[PDB]
């Protein structure tokens, strides 16, 4: 954590999350509740939308965030976006519940398991796993593993779009794939040089060649950071604690989230239309806003509408919180704001 | 509000704003010079400036 | 700053930027902040007057100041000053909110991280970038690198007009433009010689000219101060505190400002008609301010009104700040005011 | 004897002068120049109003609200 | 300081502290013409902003307009404002003259030395130094300033003369008039002794550009001469030196010729007072000066103001700053 000076801080119930930062199980007990969580709530919305689909209604029209990502990737979706076979949502819904229940699972096993620090544990295999706030070493491990499994997550997709094909808005039915390659055009959308722009992807050849070529980026990193220590600037620049690390992690996800929300308003071949809804238009008043584009009348919103905005304030509050927490990571108290009507200096590290 | 000697025409309105406007003027440097100036000791014994019934004098006049 | 005499000054809360006025790394934290605040304002305010715009209506009657700069350099006007597409716009937004935030971030890092005083980091390239106030010799650098980067994007600009083009309100399309420069020209404008008169440019081949000459001009200036100290009579003449350089700046910008909403009132060959309106009237009654030949009922105002109208006054208070930094370096003492009717 | 706040904001404005007053006289010679000048101001306006004195162009009487 | 009459440190009386202050006076005199040149360019520029082409000069009621068209600013054949833009130009440039002898005045007040006695020794600033008694040092002065007077009004000739000339009114339009250089004739006026015969209103009965023209050019050399002879002498001569003088100094008339602030003071008020009563005669019949075209015919009001004016300086400012100054000629 941070304990500006003091140690040994009490912290309220409000703030009681900081108070198992240093006991890593309960630290990875924590972090596999959550995922537990997020796929929990992937399978359950999943069946939670079945429930009301209505096949007369419009997809985009009724209030659904996971049959339009679904019907996408392929599982049951016939011609013109025409939802055929409802079971595959079903299947793919419980093998998430499953998934969440092996999870939390594992969440209450480390909880209770061991002793609260995974030093200690006398498994003498498990403390291969108890790392620190300063070892940069074993962080770097930690991060190419993880990188790993970014990469291979990548190319499942790759192999399931090559397969068993996967839905094309231009082509207007479900359709193999072939997996593009060209370092060329990969950094001429890198560039955004006028043909291509990064937002307006028009094939998912060259969708499924970058995502060839991410996987491939992934796993070479991934192999990079198990085997080779941070050097020694990496030292120099970043500070070594906790927060640190989730300062960073947090301004990524902000940015990702941004990348995310303005994905959905604008392209429409990797979000089609049939499934989302017609494309959205950004606005700016005092805050940026997606419009519909479309008549709300007897039509609520479309479910691109709903991703859009929300994402956008997943960013930006993620941008938020990455402030808070580099603040404080990096030496500045609030406290002193308390001072600001006065003749005392409003500043320190 | 015109300056031109026409504006004291007491018929022509438009004397009236621009009486007000540079009267009120003449008012705030007079208020001014008062709110820091002090007064003279011969006119302030002559007077009487530390007897309000001086000011109720001249106030009665000037109404 | 001043404090004349007196040391530990304390400064109220109203006040409170003279604080760190003798500490270095806060200096250039403040200032990446401001710089950043400015590239902040034109991204999102390209993004809300996009948001604001309709195609129909003149772009000139609708308030809009960064649309009509935008196309005045191309960018989504074909011909006639009609805006066709709107992306290009929200593309150079989106680079300006980026660029905003990486120097937001600069800024913030040199509060917290960065060192109070650069003299003393550890780095040892850190004590490279410290200053004091009094040595013109460090500041005279300081001012070289800062001119070409000015100089550069002064040319920078000019290479743009002449192979992608500007707009042409003579020819009322996107041109690329040759430049006509030949120094008799420049210095009978200069001169102001009767078919001369640089606020009444009529080819924008002498504009993108005269954009070289100043290039030239900044270029030279920067690497020669660079290389050159100051003189001895400098010492003589100008006076060393920040309160100043400060003083000194202020004068220029409100020069610079005077100049440019001139510019704007008066001109029509860089600021074309279509995008920012009629040309304006200088008008003065107890302030100036310059007003519209046509007429400004069922239409607000164009974009020129305000771009003029607002400069004008921001040229005419850094003026008064300028004296007011000016005679607070020379040690004149405005508890003067409320002091000597204490006396009288 | 309350000490107000507001008391404390005005007591400098009521009391901490009084009874001051510089010696001889002053600025009682400039007054005496602005008591004539007004002497004439007041005057000029009497006759202008009536009709003693007619500057050019100005019909003092009902004819001048021409123009409303 | 420098004085006792009774009331010397009084506010209301303070500039009479900057007596021997010769920085601090330096910066009053230039932050005053920093006052006498913002307000004729802030009013050309209120002008031109409500000048209405059809209706002619005398019924718009603008009073530095005629001035500028005088002298052929803006004005084509038949005495009509064309163009406007030149107008607004002097107004600019008059702006920035104000702008600089307010940046001196600034200078002088705040950052020069107060007291040019207290210069650094042949600093560039002492060659200024100057004292209200040796007469040596305000020769100089009044030298200097006698060639900036004579070098405008040259100008102003030459420019009437071969450069784009000025208004006339007999030829109805602008032209580059020939002087005439009769001095016996110019410098009869100064008696009346108009060609048409003696006239009440010296030097104001002129009925041609010439005349003015060829008196300017006269004007201009003599004030180029007294300029000549006040910096290369410096030394007082029996004529100011030994001249008559009636004051109580002396109860009845000495040939001191004595010398003092307050007395020089007096006489540049008793000139400016002067010239000021003159000019009321030049504008109340000399039309050659002022064209009717453009002030109109009926000029008497501005002639009385000139009057007041002109009494106002050279009666009592004249005779206040003379008595004090004698009376001060008791040291
Ligand atoms: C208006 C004329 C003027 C100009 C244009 C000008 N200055 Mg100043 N100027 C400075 C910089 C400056 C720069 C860099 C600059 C160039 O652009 C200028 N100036 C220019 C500082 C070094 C120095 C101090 C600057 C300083 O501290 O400025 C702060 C001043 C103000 C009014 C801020 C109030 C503005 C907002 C409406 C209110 C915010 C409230 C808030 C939302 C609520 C709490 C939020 C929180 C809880 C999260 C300075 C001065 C000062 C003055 C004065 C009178 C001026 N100026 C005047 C000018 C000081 O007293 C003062 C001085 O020196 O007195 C000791
Ligand atoms: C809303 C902006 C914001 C974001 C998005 C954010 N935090 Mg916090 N955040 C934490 C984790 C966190 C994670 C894992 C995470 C991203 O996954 C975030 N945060 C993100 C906990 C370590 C910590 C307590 C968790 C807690 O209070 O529950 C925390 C705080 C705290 C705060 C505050 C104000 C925030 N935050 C704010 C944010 C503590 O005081 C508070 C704090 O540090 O008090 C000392
Ligand atoms: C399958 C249910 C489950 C899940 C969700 C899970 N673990 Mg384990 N797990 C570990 C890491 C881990 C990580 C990083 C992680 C998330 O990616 C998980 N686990 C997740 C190692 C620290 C630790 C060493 C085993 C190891 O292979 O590492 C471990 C164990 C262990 C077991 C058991 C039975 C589990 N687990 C079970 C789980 C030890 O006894 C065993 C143990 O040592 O108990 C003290
Ligand atoms: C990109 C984010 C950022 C911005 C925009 C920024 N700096 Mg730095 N920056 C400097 C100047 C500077 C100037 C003149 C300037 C204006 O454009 C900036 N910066 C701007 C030098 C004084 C200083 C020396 C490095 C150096 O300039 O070489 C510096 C640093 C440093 C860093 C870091 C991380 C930064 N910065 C960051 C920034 C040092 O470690 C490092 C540092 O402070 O180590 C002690
Ligand atoms: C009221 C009589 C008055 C008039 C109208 C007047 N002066 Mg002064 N006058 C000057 C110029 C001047 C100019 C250019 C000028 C008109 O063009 C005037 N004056 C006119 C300066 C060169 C010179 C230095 C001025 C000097 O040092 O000014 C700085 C000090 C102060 C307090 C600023 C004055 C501000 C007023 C308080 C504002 C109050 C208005 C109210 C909030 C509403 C000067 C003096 C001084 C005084 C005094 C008492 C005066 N005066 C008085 C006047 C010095 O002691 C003083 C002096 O010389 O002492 C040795
Ligand atoms: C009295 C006879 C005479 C003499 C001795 C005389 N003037 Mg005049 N004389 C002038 C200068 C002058 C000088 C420098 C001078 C030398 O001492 C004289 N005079 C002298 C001008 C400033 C002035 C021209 C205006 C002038 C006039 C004017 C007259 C008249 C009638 C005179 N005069 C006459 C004289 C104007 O119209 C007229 C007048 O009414 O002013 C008094
Ligand atoms: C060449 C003609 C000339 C002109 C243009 C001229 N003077 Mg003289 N002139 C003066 C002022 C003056 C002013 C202010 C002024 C312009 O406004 C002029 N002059 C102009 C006085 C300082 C001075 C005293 C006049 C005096 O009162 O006797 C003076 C003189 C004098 C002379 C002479 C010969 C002159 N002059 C000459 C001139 C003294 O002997 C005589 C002289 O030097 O006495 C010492
Ligand atoms: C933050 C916490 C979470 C808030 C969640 C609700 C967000 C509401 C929202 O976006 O409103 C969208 C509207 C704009 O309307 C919108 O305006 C849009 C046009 S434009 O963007 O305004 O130009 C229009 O298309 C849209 O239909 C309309 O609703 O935004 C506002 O009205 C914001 C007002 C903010 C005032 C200051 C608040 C300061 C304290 C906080
Ligand atoms: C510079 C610096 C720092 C900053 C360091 C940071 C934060 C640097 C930021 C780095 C960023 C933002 C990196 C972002 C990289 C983005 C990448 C690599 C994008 C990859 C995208 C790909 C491969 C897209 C692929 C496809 C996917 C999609 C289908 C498209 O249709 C087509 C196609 C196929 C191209 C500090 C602050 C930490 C320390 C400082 O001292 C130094
Ligand atoms: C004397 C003095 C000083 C000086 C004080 C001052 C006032 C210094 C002022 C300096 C100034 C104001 C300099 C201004 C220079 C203006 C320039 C150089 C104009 C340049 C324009 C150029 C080069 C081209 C412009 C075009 C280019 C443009 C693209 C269009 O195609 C039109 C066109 C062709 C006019 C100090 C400060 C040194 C000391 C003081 O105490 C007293
Ligand atoms: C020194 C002295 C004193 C003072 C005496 C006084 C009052 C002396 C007066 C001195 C004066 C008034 C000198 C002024 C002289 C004026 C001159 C020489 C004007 C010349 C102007 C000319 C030649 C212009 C002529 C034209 C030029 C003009 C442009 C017009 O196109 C008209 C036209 C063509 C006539 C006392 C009082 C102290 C004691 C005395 O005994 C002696």
């Amino acid at each position: 954590m941070q304990t500006y000076g003091n140690q040994n801080v009490e912290y309220g119930w409000w703030s009681g999350n900081s108070r198992f930062t240093d006991f890593s199980a309960q630290f990875l007990a924590a972090h596999i509740g959550q995922i537990a969580s997020m796929t929990f709530f992937a399978g359950s919305i999943t069946l939670f939308e079945l429930s009301r689909y209505n096949p007369d209604i419009p997809l985009y029209a009724q209030g659904f965030v996971c049959l339009p990502q679904l019907s996408r990737v392929g599982f049951g979706v016939g011609a013109g976006g025409a939802v055929v076979d409802t079971y595959p949502f079903f299947a793919v819904g419980m093998i998430h519940l499953f998934a969440a229940a092996v999870f939390g699972s594992g969440a209450i096993f480390h909880i209770l398991t061991g002793p609260k620090v995974l030093a200690d544990s006398d498994s003498a295999a498990s403390q291969r796993f108890h790392f620190e706030w300063d070892d940069f070493e074993t962080q770097g491990r930690i991060l190419g593993h993880h990188l790993l499994f970014l990469g291979s997550g990548a190319l499942l997709f790759v192999v399931w779009a090559a397969t068993h094909g996967i839905y094309d808005p231009n082509v207007g039915e479900v359709r193999a794939v072939s997996p593009g390659f060209d370092i060329v055009r990969i950094f001429k959308y890198g560039w955004a040089t006028p043909g291509f722009n990064p937002f307006f992807v028009d094939n998912l050849e060259d969708v499924m060649g970058g995502h060839l070529f991410i996987a491939l980026i992934d796993i070479a990193g991934g192999i990079y950071h198990i085997l080779v220590k941070p050097w020694p600037y990496t030292e120099r620049i970043f500070t070594k604690s906790g927060e640190a690390l989730l300062g960073y992690a947090l301004g990524g996800l902000g940015l990702m989230g941004l990348v995310a929300a303005y994905f959905c308003s604008v392209n429409d071949v990797v979000f089609p239309v049939e499934f989302f809804g017609p494309v959205l238009q950004p606005n700016l008043g005092f805050l940026p806003n997606f419009a519909d584009t479309l008549d709300v009348s007897a039509s609520g919103h479309t479910s691109r509408f709903w991703i859009a905005n929300f994402h956008y304030f997943w960013g930006f509050y993620c941008i938020q919180g990455h402030l808070f927490h580099a603040l404080r990571a990096s030496g500045f108290d609030f406290r002193v704001l308390t001072k600001f009507f006065t003749t005392e200096t409003v500043e320190l590290g | 509000p015109d300056w031109r000697p026409f504006a004291f025409d007491p018929y022509n309105p438009t004397g009236l704003v621009t009486h007000h406007i540079s009267a009120g003027i003449a008012l705030i440097i007079g208020g001014i010079f008062h709110t820091v100036s002090r007064p003279s000791e011969r006119l302030y014994n002559a007077l009487s400036m530390g007897n309000v019934e001086t000011v109720l004098s001249s106030s009665v006049a000037f109404v | 700053m001043q404090t004349y005499g007196q040391t530990d000054v304390e400064y109220g809360w109203w006040s409170g930027n003279s604080r760190f006025s003798d500490y270095s790394g806060q200096f250039l934290a403040a200032h990446n902040g401001q710089i950043a605040s400015m590239c902040f304002w034109a991204g999102s305010f390209t993004l809300f007057e996009v948001s604001r715009f309709n195609p129909d209506l003149p772009v000139y009657q609708q308030n809009l100041v960064c649309i009509p700069q935008l196309a005045r350099a191309g960018w989504g006007v074909a011909a006639g000053g009609a805006v066709v597409d709107t992306y290009p716009y929200f593309a150079i937004a989106m680079i300006h909110l980026v660029a905003a935030a990486i120097l937001g971030a600069g800024a913030l890092y040199g509060v917290t991280k960065g060192p109070k005083v650069l003299a003393d980091s550890e780095f040892s390239g850190a004590q490279r970038f410290h200053f004091e106030w009094d040595d013109f010799e460090t500041q005279g650098r300081i001012l070289g690198h800062h001119l070409l980067f000015l100089g550069a994007a002064c040319l920078l600009f000019a290479t743009w007009a002449c192979t992608h083009g500007v707009y042409d309100p003579v020819a009322g399309e996107v041109r690329a433009i040759s430049p006509s420069l030949n120094l008799v020209r420049f210095f009978k404008y200069g001169w102001a010689t009767p078919g001369f008169n640089p606020y009444f440019v009529n080819n924008l081949e002498d504009v993108i000219g005269g954009h070289f000459f100043v290039s030239s001009l900044y270029i030279a200036g920067g690497i020669w101060h660079i290389l050159v100290k100051p003189w001895p009579y400098t010492d003589k003449i100008f006076v060393k505190s920040g309160e100043a350089l400060l003083a000194y700046a202020l004068a220029g910008l409100a020069f610079a400002g005077f100049n440019a909403a001139y510019f704007c009132s008066v001109n029509d060959v860089v600021f074309p008609v279509e995008l920012f309106g009629p040309v304006l009237e200088a008008k003065l009654n107890v302030t100036p301010y310059f007003a519209e030949t046509l007429d400004a009922s069922d239409g607000g105002h164009t974009t020129r009104f305000w771009i003029s109208n607002f400069h004008y006054y921001w040229a005419f208070y850094c003026l008064q700040g300028h004296l007011f930094h000016a005679l607070r370096s020379y040690g004149f003492d405005f508890r003067r005011i409320p002091r000597a009717l204490a006396s009288l | 004897p309350k000490q107000t706040w507001w008391g404390d904001v005005l007591k400098g404005n009521n009391n901490s002068e009084a009874g001051k007053f510089v010696p001889g006289w002053g600025t009682t010679p400039v007054m005496a120049g602005f008591v004539v000048m007004i002497t004439l101001l007041l005057l000029i306006m009497l006759q202008v109003y009536n009709h003693t004195i007619v500057l050019d162009g100005v019909d003092a009487g009902w004819t001048s609200l021409g123009g409303f | 300081t420098s004085v006792l009459s009774n009331f010397e440190n009084e506010w209301w009386a303070g500039n009479v502290r900057m007596t021997d202050l010769s920085g601090m006076l330096l910066g009053a005199h230039l932050c005053h013409a920093a006052l006498m040149s913002v307000v004729p360019g802030a009013f050309i520029v209120q002008e031109v902003a409500r000048y209405q082409p059809g209706v002619s000069l005398p019924d718009q009621g603008m009073i530095f307009m005629p001035h500028l068209a005088a002298l052929g600013v803006g004005v084509g054949a038949g005495g009509e404002i064309v163009d406007t833009y030149p107008f607004f130009v002097i107004g600019v440039l008059h702006f920035f003259i104000a702008a600089v002898c307010c940046a001196a005045g600034l200078f002088h007040t705040f950052r020069g030395e107060t007291d040019l006695n207290d210069a650094p020794d042949d600093s560039y600033a002492a060659a200024f130094r100057y004292e209200w008694d040796d007469f040596e040092s305000l020769s100089t002065i009044v030298g200097h300033h006698l060639v900036f007077i004579s070098v405008a009004c040259l100008i102003f000739a030459v420019n009437a003369t071969y450069g784009t000339g000025m208004y006339d009114i007999n030829t109805d339009t602008v032209h580059q008039i020939s002087p005439n250089l009769n001095p016996i004739t110019l410098i009869g006026y100064l008696f009346g002794f108009t060609p048409d015969g003696w006239s009440g209103a010296g030097m104001a009965a002129v009925n041609n550009m010439e005349d003015v023209i060829g008196g300017h050019f006269l004007i201009g050399v003599i004030d180029l001469l007294g300029a000549a002879f006040h910096i290369l002498y410096r030394k007082p001569t029996p004529l100011f030196t030994k001249h008559p003088v009636f004051s109580p100094a002396n109860g009845g008339w000495s040939n001191v010729g004595m010398l003092n602030s307050e007395l020089i003071l007096s006489w540049s008020v008793a000139s400016v007072g002067f010239m000021g009563i003159s000019s009321s005669l030049f504008i109340r019949y000399c039309d050659v000066a002022y064209p009717p075209v453009f002030h109109g015919v009926d000029r008497t009001g501005a002639a009385t103001l000139q009057l007041i004016l002109g009494l106002v300086w050279m009666l009592g400012g004249g005779l206040w700053h003379g008595l004090r100054g004698e009376r001060l000629y008791a040291a």
